[PDB]
């Protein structure tokens, strides 16, 4: 499932900003 | 004045000219460090963390960010930061949390503001999984009066995500984290933001405007709904692959009104993208989705919130995680002087 898929990622936790 | 005194143009002005004196002659210098007791960290970041902290001769609470300054030069943020504070400590509205203080000394920025107990929506839309379409369009609703405001400010926004948006005692929310605002009336070109709310002509280097924040609605809209949102990947370069196609796949239990404001928010194509157009904002107020929002009463805080807080005394910390405690040194010589002048 998406869900899950997105679970099982790297990228549910706090996400941080990004910067040039 | 009265509740329909004024149309929401001429309120707007009003509240234009009222920024406009603050914008051109800012707050400095307003109170000390020797005047909070520190209470608990709130969070952390690069530069940065935000701390409870009671003033000692009110006995009110507040939100006081503290910014190391040299770590701020190190990231190439001082623009950034003067941005912010020159920004907050200007604005007034029911979704914003204003400077109430700032101040600075030898090696840090400080900004205190109006706490909010219900901790991050982020924390409450992870745990949960996903909110109903009623419960994310009230935040929402919220969002899109806050980005009228700002916008006829002159004003970009930025960094819209579940990390950034506060709850309230009563369950409304506040648009915090100011750290990339910029009052701008043409284009801009800085590359920044977060992987998955950047629209795809930040990505793609090009000039950009107010409509990136419209972009982000849409992001914030179905993560919201979804629990997830609408590009992720692993990794960065795998997630602006997916937002430049602009392909996306919503969830069968999404409804039809939902899918169509999502498809017209996450519009790569600008000049068919809600918020830019002639209209503006109306198209997204306007929009089946929103039939049922009253935006009057929203504004006046008068709807009763989906959710309300857990609130168990006026510095309760339960809605939010523990986080080292540092401490808050101060050197002994002035640190970045020329930098943070102004602020
Ligand atoms: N009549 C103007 C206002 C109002 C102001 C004060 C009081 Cl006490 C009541 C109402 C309508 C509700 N708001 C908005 N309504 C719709 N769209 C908006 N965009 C930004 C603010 C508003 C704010 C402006
Ligand atoms: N982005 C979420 C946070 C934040 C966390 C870490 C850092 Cl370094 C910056 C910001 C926003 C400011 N905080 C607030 N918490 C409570 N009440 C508030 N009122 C205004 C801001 C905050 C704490 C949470
Ligand atoms: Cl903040």
């Amino acid at each position: 499932t998406t869900y899950a898929d997105f679970i099982a990622s790297g990228r549910t936790g706090r996400r941080n900003a990004i910067h040039d | 004045k009265g509740s329909e005194q004024e149309s929401v143009k001429e309120f707007l002005a009003k509240a234009k000219e009222d920024f406009l004196k603050k914008w051109e002659n800012p707050a400095q210098n307003t109170a000390h460090l020797d005047q909070f007791e520190r209470i608990k960290t709130l969070g952390t970041g690069s530069f940065g963390r935000v701390m409870l902290v009671k003033h000692m001769e009110t006995g009110n609470h507040y939100a006081m960010k503290i910014l190391d300054k040299q770590k701020v030069v190190k990231l190439k943020q001082i623009e950034h930061t003067l941005n912010e504070k020159r920004i907050l400590q200007a604005v007034n509205f029911p979704f914003l949390t204003k400077l109430e203080f700032s101040f600075k000394d030898n090696s840090n920025l400080y900004m205190v503001m109006e706490y909010a107990p219900g901790g991050e929506m982020f924390s409450h839309l992870r745990r949960i999984g996903r909110f109903s379409e009623p419960h994310a369009r009230f935040y929402a609703a919220q969002i899109v009066l806050t980005f009228e405001y700002l916008h006829s400010l002159d004003l970009i926004y930025r960094d819209l995500k579940p990390e950034n948006l506060m709850i309230d005692q009563q369950g409304y929310i506040k648009v915090t984290d100011f750290g990339f605002a910029k009052r701008v009336k043409g284009r801009t070109w800085t590359l920044c933001g977060t992987p998955e709310y950047l629209a795809p002509e930040i990505i793609l280097s090009k000039g950009y405007n107010k409509a990136v924040d419209w972009w982000a609605l849409g992001v914030l809209i179905y993560e919201m709904a979804a629990g997830y949102p609408p590009f992720f990947a692993d990794q960065p370069i795998q997630i602006y692959e997916k937002i430049v196609s602009g392909k996306v796949r919503f969830p069968s239990h999404f409804s039809s009104d939902l899918k169509d404001l999502l498809r017209n928010l996450l519009q790569v194509d600008l000049t068919k993208r809600f918020g830019n157009l002639k209209n503006g904002v109306n198209d997204i107020k306007n929009h089946k989705w929103f039939a049922t929002t009253d935006w009057i009463a929203i504004y006046q805080r008068k709807v009763e919130a989906p959710f309300i807080p857990k609130f168990k005394g006026p510095g309760d910390t339960s809605n939010f995680d523990d986080y080292e405690e540092e401490e808050i040194r101060v050197s002994i010589n002035e640190k970045c002087g020329k930098e943070f002048s102004e602020f």
